[PDB]
Protein backbone atom coordinates (compact mmCIF):
# COMPACT_ATOMS: atom_id res chain seq x y z
CA UNK A 1 0.00 0.00 0.00
CA UNK A 2 1.33 3.25 1.02
CA UNK A 3 4.71 4.85 2.29
CA UNK A 4 5.08 8.58 3.04
CA UNK A 5 8.91 9.67 3.53
CA UNK A 6 9.67 13.29 4.17
CA UNK A 7 12.89 15.04 4.54
CA UNK A 8 12.45 18.47 7.12
CA UNK A 9 14.82 21.20 7.89
CA UNK A 10 14.33 23.69 10.22
CA UNK A 11 16.37 26.82 9.59
CA UNK A 12 17.51 29.47 12.48
CA UNK A 13 19.45 32.06 11.05
CA UNK A 14 20.69 35.59 12.35
CA UNK A 15 21.83 38.28 10.13
CA UNK A 16 24.00 41.33 10.77
CA UNK A 17 22.59 44.69 9.85
CA UNK A 18 25.15 44.97 6.98
CA UNK A 19 23.79 41.65 5.69
CA UNK A 20 27.00 39.24 6.86
CA UNK A 21 25.82 36.20 8.25
CA UNK A 22 26.56 35.78 12.22
CA UNK A 23 24.96 32.46 13.13
CA UNK A 24 23.66 29.57 11.08
CA UNK A 25 21.54 26.54 12.03
CA UNK A 26 19.90 23.95 11.00
CA UNK A 27 17.92 20.63 12.52
CA UNK A 28 17.19 18.34 9.95
CA UNK A 29 15.04 14.99 10.33
CA UNK A 30 14.06 12.29 8.20
CA UNK A 31 10.66 10.80 8.97
CA UNK A 32 8.89 7.37 8.03
CA UNK A 33 4.95 6.55 8.06
CA UNK A 34 4.07 3.01 6.65
CA UNK A 35 1.96 0.37 7.25
CA UNK A 36 3.45 -2.76 5.30
CA UNK A 37 2.81 -6.11 5.90
CA UNK A 38 5.02 -8.73 8.58
CA UNK A 39 8.98 -9.01 8.36
CA UNK A 40 9.01 -5.36 5.38
CA UNK A 41 12.69 -4.56 5.00
CA UNK A 42 13.12 -1.03 3.62
CA UNK A 43 16.22 0.82 2.22
CA UNK A 44 16.65 4.32 1.74
CA UNK A 45 19.37 5.78 -0.36
CA UNK A 46 20.67 9.38 0.29
CA UNK A 47 22.61 12.24 -1.79
CA UNK A 48 25.40 9.97 -2.69
CA UNK A 49 28.42 12.19 -1.75
CA UNK A 50 27.60 13.85 1.15
CA UNK A 51 30.16 13.81 3.93
CA UNK A 52 29.53 13.61 7.90
CA UNK A 53 31.45 16.55 10.29
CA UNK A 54 35.04 18.21 9.62
CA UNK A 55 37.65 15.97 9.07
CA UNK A 56 41.37 16.93 10.48
CA UNK A 57 42.83 15.17 7.61
CA UNK A 58 40.74 16.19 4.36
CA UNK A 59 39.52 18.97 5.94
CA UNK A 60 36.17 20.44 4.73
CA UNK A 61 35.39 22.30 1.22
CA UNK A 62 32.24 22.92 -0.57
CA UNK A 63 29.94 19.30 -1.20
CA UNK A 64 27.23 18.40 0.25
CA UNK A 65 27.91 18.01 4.49
CA UNK A 66 26.45 17.72 7.97
CA UNK A 67 27.81 18.59 10.86
CA UNK A 68 26.65 15.59 12.64
CA UNK A 69 24.25 12.67 12.42
CA UNK A 70 22.55 10.23 14.56
CA UNK A 71 19.82 7.65 13.78
CA UNK A 72 17.20 5.72 15.12
CA UNK A 73 18.14 2.33 17.15
CA UNK A 74 16.34 0.36 14.55
CA UNK A 75 18.41 1.41 11.61
CA UNK A 76 21.28 -0.58 10.18
CA UNK A 77 24.49 1.23 9.01
CA UNK A 78 26.14 -1.81 7.15
CA UNK A 79 26.01 0.25 3.93
CA UNK A 80 26.29 3.98 4.96
CA UNK A 81 29.69 4.22 4.80
CA UNK A 82 30.39 2.82 1.44
CA UNK A 83 26.75 3.58 -0.24
CA UNK A 84 25.17 5.96 2.48
CA UNK A 85 22.02 3.65 2.41
CA UNK A 86 20.42 3.03 5.30
CA UNK A 87 18.19 -0.62 6.55
CA UNK A 88 15.50 -1.16 8.80
CA UNK A 89 12.46 -3.10 9.38
CA UNK A 90 9.53 -0.42 10.28
CA UNK A 91 6.78 -0.34 12.73
CA UNK A 92 3.23 0.25 11.78
CA UNK A 93 2.84 4.06 11.70
CA UNK A 94 5.19 6.68 12.07
CA UNK A 95 9.14 7.23 12.81
CA UNK A 96 11.55 9.08 12.81
CA UNK A 97 14.85 7.38 11.31
CA UNK A 98 17.53 9.88 11.17
CA UNK A 99 18.48 13.26 12.56
CA UNK A 100 21.00 15.55 11.44
CA UNK A 101 22.65 19.13 12.57
CA UNK A 102 24.84 21.66 10.21
CA UNK A 103 26.48 24.98 11.83
CA UNK A 104 28.71 26.22 9.37
CA UNK A 105 27.80 27.33 5.64
CA UNK A 106 25.02 26.31 3.35
CA UNK A 107 26.12 25.31 -0.09
CA UNK A 108 23.35 27.62 -1.61
CA UNK A 109 22.93 31.31 -0.70
CA UNK A 110 20.42 32.05 2.38
CA UNK A 111 16.69 32.20 1.30
CA UNK A 112 15.88 35.86 2.13
CA UNK A 113 17.49 39.44 2.22
CA UNK A 114 16.10 42.51 3.83
CA UNK A 115 17.64 45.88 2.54
CA UNK A 116 15.68 48.07 5.00
CA UNK A 117 15.82 52.19 5.04
CA UNK A 118 14.81 54.14 8.05
CA UNK A 119 14.32 57.79 8.48
CA UNK A 120 13.72 59.02 11.85
CA UNK A 121 12.40 63.04 12.41
CA UNK A 122 13.32 63.20 16.06
CA UNK A 123 11.43 65.04 15.33
CA UNK A 124 7.90 65.92 14.76
CA UNK A 125 8.11 62.21 15.82
CA UNK A 126 6.98 60.72 12.27
CA UNK A 127 9.02 57.26 11.86
CA UNK A 128 9.66 55.75 7.92
CA UNK A 129 10.49 53.06 7.83
CA UNK A 130 10.97 50.71 3.65
CA UNK A 131 11.47 47.45 3.66
CA UNK A 132 12.69 45.51 0.58
CA UNK A 133 12.68 41.79 0.68
CA UNK A 134 14.61 39.98 -1.99
CA UNK A 135 14.00 36.26 -2.04
CA UNK A 136 17.29 34.71 -3.55
CA UNK A 137 15.72 30.95 -3.95
CA UNK A 138 15.85 29.93 -7.95
CA UNK A 139 12.75 31.52 -9.81
CA UNK A 140 11.34 28.01 -10.21
CA UNK A 141 10.91 27.83 -6.20
CA UNK A 142 8.22 29.40 -4.02
CA UNK A 143 8.20 30.24 -0.83
CA UNK A 144 4.76 29.98 1.25
CA UNK A 145 3.20 31.74 3.82
CA UNK A 146 6.26 34.59 4.62
CA UNK A 147 5.61 36.55 7.50
CA UNK A 148 8.15 39.37 8.56
CA UNK A 149 7.41 40.80 11.87
CA UNK A 150 9.37 44.12 12.97
CA UNK A 151 8.69 45.31 17.01
CA UNK A 152 8.73 49.29 16.93
CA UNK A 153 8.81 51.93 19.58
CA UNK A 154 6.74 51.73 22.29
CA UNK A 155 2.91 53.19 21.53
CA UNK A 156 3.58 53.65 17.42
CA UNK A 157 0.51 54.21 15.91
CA UNK A 158 0.38 53.52 11.59
CA UNK A 159 -0.28 56.61 9.96
CA UNK A 160 -0.37 54.50 6.31
CA UNK A 161 1.24 51.54 4.45
CA UNK A 162 1.97 51.19 0.83
CA UNK A 163 2.82 47.49 -0.43
CA UNK A 164 4.37 46.74 -3.76
CA UNK A 165 1.49 44.19 -4.82
CA UNK A 166 -2.26 43.69 -3.93
CA UNK A 167 -2.04 40.36 -2.06
CA UNK A 168 0.44 41.14 0.48
CA UNK A 169 -1.37 42.47 4.26
CA UNK A 170 0.10 44.28 7.03
CA UNK A 171 -0.82 45.61 10.17
CA UNK A 172 0.88 46.62 13.17
CA UNK A 173 -0.65 44.37 16.16
CA UNK A 174 1.44 43.46 20.08
CA UNK A 175 3.67 46.48 19.52
CA UNK A 176 5.01 45.12 16.29
CA UNK A 177 4.67 44.96 12.34
CA UNK A 178 3.44 41.91 11.06
CA UNK A 179 3.99 41.68 7.16
CA UNK A 180 2.54 38.90 5.11
CA UNK A 181 3.85 37.94 1.87
CA UNK A 182 2.12 34.69 0.85
CA UNK A 183 2.96 35.13 -3.02
CA UNK A 184 6.90 34.76 -3.29
CA UNK A 185 9.51 33.00 -5.43
CA UNK A 186 12.95 33.11 -6.11
CA UNK A 187 14.19 36.22 -7.94
CA UNK A 188 10.83 37.98 -5.92
CA UNK A 189 11.19 41.17 -4.65
CA UNK A 190 8.67 42.34 -2.42
CA UNK A 191 8.55 46.34 -0.52
CA UNK A 192 6.48 48.30 1.77
CA UNK A 193 6.74 51.30 3.00
CA UNK A 194 5.26 52.21 6.88
CA UNK A 195 4.98 55.62 7.91
CA UNK A 196 4.13 55.83 11.60
CA UNK A 197 3.90 58.24 14.74
CA UNK A 198 6.52 57.41 17.73
CA UNK A 199 5.26 59.64 20.81
CA UNK A 200 15.05 52.41 19.14
CA UNK A 201 13.97 49.50 19.92
CA UNK A 202 13.09 48.62 15.47
CA UNK A 203 14.12 45.59 14.98
CA UNK A 204 15.64 43.36 14.82
CA UNK A 205 13.01 41.44 11.99
CA UNK A 206 12.52 38.14 12.28
CA UNK A 207 10.71 35.94 9.51
CA UNK A 208 9.04 32.80 9.25
CA UNK A 209 8.45 30.60 6.05
CA UNK A 210 8.43 27.33 4.42
CA UNK A 211 10.00 26.20 1.59
CA UNK A 212 8.70 23.43 0.12
CA UNK A 213 10.78 20.66 -2.47
CA UNK A 214 13.72 22.26 -0.93
CA UNK A 215 16.51 21.21 1.85
CA UNK A 216 18.92 23.87 3.34
CA UNK A 217 21.73 21.26 3.76
CA UNK A 218 21.33 20.24 0.30
CA UNK A 219 20.59 16.80 1.73
CA UNK A 220 17.72 14.37 -0.36
CA UNK A 221 16.55 10.68 0.02
CA UNK A 222 17.61 9.33 -3.58
CA UNK A 223 15.33 6.13 -3.64
CA UNK A 224 12.99 4.28 -1.18
CA UNK A 225 13.11 0.80 -2.05
CA UNK A 226 11.13 -2.89 -0.46
CA UNK A 227 13.51 -5.35 0.12
CA UNK A 228 3.55 0.23 -2.81
CA UNK A 229 2.68 4.13 -3.77
CA UNK A 230 5.20 6.30 -2.70
CA UNK A 231 5.32 10.18 -1.55
CA UNK A 232 8.58 11.72 -0.79
CA UNK A 233 8.82 15.24 0.16
CA UNK A 234 11.97 18.00 1.05
CA UNK A 235 11.16 20.67 3.06
CA UNK A 236 12.64 23.57 4.86
CA UNK A 237 11.08 25.81 7.41
CA UNK A 238 12.17 28.89 9.84
CA UNK A 239 10.18 30.38 12.44
CA UNK A 240 13.21 32.42 13.36
CA UNK A 241 15.41 33.82 10.33
CA UNK A 242 16.38 36.64 12.21
CA UNK A 243 17.64 39.94 10.70
CA UNK A 244 18.86 43.18 12.46
CA UNK A 245 18.25 46.40 11.07
CA UNK B 1 30.92 5.02 15.92
CA UNK B 2 27.33 6.28 14.69
CA UNK B 3 25.06 7.90 17.68
CA UNK B 4 21.67 6.01 18.37
CA UNK B 5 18.27 7.30 19.55
CA UNK B 6 15.03 5.65 20.97
CA UNK B 7 12.71 8.22 19.28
Amino acid sequence: NEVFLAVVERLSVLIASNGSLLKVDVQGEIRLKSFLPSGSEMRIGLTEEFSVGKSELRGYGPGIRVDEVSFHSSVNLDEFESHRILRLQPPQGELTVMRYQLSDDLPSPLPFRLFPSVQWDRGSGRLQVYLKLRCDLLSKSQALNVRLHLPLPRGVVSLSQELSSPEQKAELAEGALRWDLPRVQGGSQLSGLFQMDVPLGLGPASLSFELPRHTCSGLQVRFLRLAPHKWVRHLSHSDAYVIRI
Amino acid sequence: TYKFFEQ
